[PDB]
């Protein structure tokens, strides 16, 4: 939700390109769907039971292991969780990237600002894919 | 829960009890015979597939939609000339009916020289140079992107591609094919962000020299100009010659533009009872260049065969499937399995947790004799208990005739749909074909059709019979089975083969004074995981948390094959046993043989970063093999 | 190079010289098909009177056409000639058939030809090729269908009788 | 002190020195040296790491050019 007001205070630099943002839109929608699915999952878990609880357990434990960006080199850039990570793909360097548009000087590249939102995208739209789990739950 | 072979009873009688050669003669009926991407009847023949899941009650079906550009060609056709430089011109020898996609828009004249086949050792048997010149070539036992790249390592500009009598035997010699050419697999057109700028793609496998097909009577004629004998070692006809003469050459024209289609990948999920998110894939190329009845009329067939029996088993019999069940119908899988590529750039490492097998309908029924096996290795165990039990459809005998199966296994080539599933996502895939000793006559021409196929083949019901019993065997021994019948122990093997290739070598190795210690100590972990893990199976349970886990850890080994050192958008092939790249293996054995040599093409420093980056990724997946830090 | 040569691709030249051997192999495929029938156990005269003329026909094709391309100032390079495809048409039916589908790949490559001159702004060889050859090779098929259809309608090749009559009726 | 070191070598400087200020660092001691590492990112920065003799560079971590 602080990524999604980052994105609609730089909005104008979004039209201005004459581009759609509906894929991120949809992939928060299905982030917030499978977290409410999921929540609603709790209200249908017992205590001490064997077989559905610690796989519930364990689909809460592999939220943090899918924000990693599947995008880059783990070689090149070793630091690959978007939100406390660093490097070029992550989500502030995109927002650094967005700063850079406002002045005329040449340390904005658009292709490759077009390339980290695209894969950003595409990441938050794994990672949606990723929480809600089953095809059922989209 | 039911019994098991009570289960293989209901399989069996569902697969003796439907008609198969119906849909394969219905997709050949005269209102949809052009299915190529892009046009009417195929967005009508996908509507006719949602119209066949739809008819058998299922859980969903959807369309994946993506809007790829792919290229057709224009109101210019392509044109194959002769030229001669005395009298300063031409001769059309032939406009063909097929063209090879993805090719280069342009034109070259060059002097032509003949290939047996396009490879890198036929290219060094050769008596006349290669560079800026055309070669023509057979095609047989590569792709087409092969020839085209090894075209760009020696400066040729041109490949010309014929059949041959020999090899194929169809009486029509002016017969013209289809082929794909994409050093890849995926849309070679890929600046993959929507918008109306221009950008190059220079990553994504482009052909920067043309490539066209033509038939054998053009050849016959391009021949009547060329001299110099060919070789008795290429087992040709008496037409064949080498070079054209001292001022004649030959002219290509290819007139290829872009078009901006839609692909519609119908998919059908199927639920199960106890396990929600986890499936095995079942996937076929739907559309053709032709009439398809092979290429088209065989892998739709099956899948839709395949849903009806499992549809049956669902809704009458009552089946229990451990595990969900889908139903692929691919688009744009003539170019190479573009559509694939495109809904597994979305799903690169997101999809290897939940979807665990891909099993290939694709070039399944081809012939009557041969049962040849391609397939990842952690299916083949599951292969041989498949093998022991079906029946020969003509001899009556098993199919288990040879215990030297899994040894000689020739390897997956890039025209084919289970490698990229293979090589780029991560999942493990297999492809079971009939055939024999002679390729399909028929792939990618206009005679692919109903009427030979059903003339071939009388008993082509009982050849997709036994197709769709080792595919519906395969579908029920992972999807109802309390364990997974996953062979982890034939790595053992492929690892033990590559420190083979080693020993053998070692004198190279200790010319350049290395002790390999710590490679002995990662094979070393990855036995002890492996007899760890079967010490662990020995006190695992059945129908019970850990059971799923243990389950999961032996779906992820094939996916610890890959190279987690490279970048994919630089080299989408990455796994080391069976993919393509510097950072591979076999490339690593190419470089090696190399070193036998002085020659200056042996790199030291690049097959130095390919030693350590093999021997890293040798440790880190035998320690993925262990799971906890305690399994040491 | 040449002097009276103007809006002319080299295309063209192309297309025009594999239509001359095609021409030419069509003449020849007439004469076989021709003397084929002065055999005795065949014995059907008025046949190979019939099929010697219209070989004459195709002869002066391809004579046109090497014309028409020494008039627009190209080269002609002319390749082999191959021989048929089959010779023992195992009677007069089956023969009218092959010749029909023979005169049906001489339309097609002659449709060929034409887009080509349209794609490369040629009204002339555009011109040509309605004037010339497109409306007589509509009639031959149109012809050729007749006798197709009549020799099947009078029950061929079951009774040469048939053979005889038409024959001696309509070819005569 | 690895992002002073890459930061400062990111306009081309030649040289990264480092000492304690006494308004941040209320140390009594003003001869005091201190310790720490010059490594952008963790892992062994020195990792030619096969088993083995030739000297290869790094060349796949960003190692500082310049000394500190």
């Amino acid at each position: 939700l602080s990524f999604v007001r980052d994105l609609n205070q730089y909005r104008a630099d979004i039209k201005e390109m004459g581009l759609s943002l509906q894929w991120l839109y949809s992939a928060r929608g299905d982030f917030f769907r499978a977290t409410s699915r999921l929540t609603t999952d709790f209200g249908n878990a017992e205590k001490t039971d064997r077989f559905v609880m610690k796989k519930l357990n364990d689909r809460v434990m592999r939220v943090e292991y899918h924000f990693l960006s599947p995008y880059v080199s783990p070689k090149e850039s070793p630091f690959r969780h978007v939100f406390w990570g660093s490097g070029s793909h992550t989500l502030p360097a995109l927002l650094e990237n967005l700063k850079l548009r406002k002045q005329n000087n040449g340390a904005f590249n658009e292709t490759l600002f077009r390339n980290q939102l695209a894969l950003a995208t595409w990441t938050i739209q794994g990672a949606a894919n990723a929480l809600s789990g089953d095809v059922w739950d989209i | 829960r039911l019994y098991w072979d009570d289960l293989k009873r209901k399989l069996s009688e569902k697969l003796d009890s439907t008609d198969f050669t119906s849909t394969i003669k219905l997709l050949n009926e005269n209102s949809y015979v052009p299915r190529e991407a892009g046009s009417q009847k195929d967005e009508n023949l996908a509507l006719y597939v949602e119209n066949q899941f739809r008819e058998f009650k299922l859980s969903k079906v959807w369309r994946d939609q993506h809007f790829v550009k792919i290229q057709v060609k224009d109101s210019a056709q392509n044109s194959v000339i002769i030229v001669d430089k005395n009298g300063r011109l031409v001769y059309l020898v032939e406009n063909p009916g097929g063209y090879v996609a993805y090719s280069k828009a342009a034109t070259v004249t060059g002097k032509l020289v003949h290939a047996n086949f396009g490879t890198k050792k036929d290219f060094e048997d050769l008596y006349t140079p290669v560079n800026g010149s055309i070669v023509i070539v057979r095609a047989g036992k590569i792709t087409f992107a092969e020839k085209v790249a090894n075209a760009e390592s020696l400066n040729a500009i041109g490949v010309l591609i014929y059949m041959d009598q020999t090899k194929f035997p169809i009486v029509n010699a002016e017969l013209s094919f289809f082929g794909h050419a994409h050093l890849g697999t995926g849309d070679p057109y890929t600046p993959g962000f929507p918008s109306t700028q221009f950008p190059p793609s220079r990553s994504s496998g482009l052909p920067n020299i043309p490539v066209q097909t033509i038939s054998r009577a053009a050849a016959e004629k391009l021949f009547g100009n060329m001299e110099g004998d060919c070789p008795s070692d290429w087992k040709t006809d008496s037409t064949c010659r080498m070079v054209t003469s001292e001022s004649k050459n030959v002219k290509l024209t290819v007139s290829n533009v872009l078009k901006e289609i839609k692909i519609l990948n119908i998919f059908g999920v199927i639920k199960g009872f106890v396990e929600p998110d986890h499936y095995v894939v079942v996937g076929a190329q739907r559309d053709a260049w032709g009439p398809g009845a092979a290429k088209s009329g065989v892998g739709t067939a099956l899948l839709l065969k395949l849903a009806q029996m499992f549809s049956d088993m669902v809704l009458k019999d009552g089946f229990q499937p451990s595990r969900s069940i889908i139903f692929a119908s691919w688009s744009a899988g003539d170019f190479g399995s573009v559509g694939a590529t495109e809904w597994l750039e979305g799903y690169l490492s997101s999809l290897h947790l939940k979807a665990f097998t891909y099993i290939n309908l694709d070039k399944a029924v081809l012939g009557t004799s041969n049962f040849k096996v391609s397939a990842s290795p952690l299916l083949y165990t599951l292969i041989e208990k498949t093998m022991q039990n079906v029946k020969h459809p003509v001899t009556g005998q098993f199919l288990y005739q040879d215990s030297n199966w899994a040894s000689k296994v020739e390897k997956l080539t890039l025209d084919n749909a289970a490698f990229p599933f293979l090589a780029y996502s991560g999942i493990p895939a297999v492809s079971f074909c009939f055939c024999e000793d002679t390729d399909y006559p028929y792939l990618g021409t206009t005679m692919d059709t109903y009427k030979e196929l059903i003339e071939r083949i009388p008993e082509l019901n009982k050849v997709a019979r036994a197709a769709a019993e080792v595919a519906g065997q395969f579908v029920i021994k992972l999807t109802h089975d309390v364990e997974l019948n996953l062979d982890y122990e034939r790595y053992n093997s492929q690892l033990l083969s590559f420190v083979r290739d080693l020993n053998q070598y070692r004198a190279d190795i200790k010319e350049m004074g290395l002790s390999l210690q710590w490679l002995y100590s990662a094979r070393g972990d990855f036995f002890r995981a492996t007899s760890r893990l079967t010490t662990d199976f020995g006190n695992a349970e059945k129908t019970d948390f850990v059971m799923k886990k243990l389950n999961d850890r032996v779906m992820r080994v094939e996916y610890h094959f890959l190279s987690p050192y490279v970048s994919p958008k630089e080299s989408p092939f990455r796994h080391v046993f069976w993919g393509s790249g510097s950072h591979t293996l076999p490339a690593l054995l190419e470089n090696l043989k190399l070193r036998k040599q002085n020659n200056g093409a042996f790199n030291e420093t690049l097959f130095r970063n390919q030693l350590a980056l093999a021997t890293w990724t040798i440790q880190g997946a035998a320690n993925a093999l262990s799971g906890d830090v305690w399994d040491i | 190079t040449s002097q009276v040569r103007q809006n002319y691709h080299q295309d063209s030249e192309a297309a025009i010289n594999r239509q001359i051997n095609l021409e030419l192999y069509a003449s020849y495929v007439y004469l076989s098909m021709s003397y084929y029938f002065d055999r005795d156990d065949v014995a059907l005269k008025n046949f190979a009177k019939y099929f010697l003329h219209q070989s004459h026909e195709e002869r002066e094709h391809a004579e046109k056409l090497m014309k028409l391309q020494n008039q627009r100032g190209g080269r002609i390079f002319l390749q082999d000639i191959k021989k048929p495809d089959c010779d023992d048409w195992e009677s007069g039916l089956n023969a009218m058939e092959c010749a029909l589908h023979l005169e049906k790949n001489v339309n097609q490559s002659l449709l060929e030809l034409h887009k080509l001159a349209t794609d490369k702004n040629d009204p002339h060889l555009c011109d040509f090729i309605e004037t010339h050859y497109l409306n007589e090779q509509v009639k031959a098929i149109k012809e050729l269908g007749d006798h197709v259809t009549n020799l099947r309608k009078m029950g061929a090749p079951e009774s040469g009788l048939a053979e005889y009559l038409f024959d001696k009726h309509t070819l005569g």
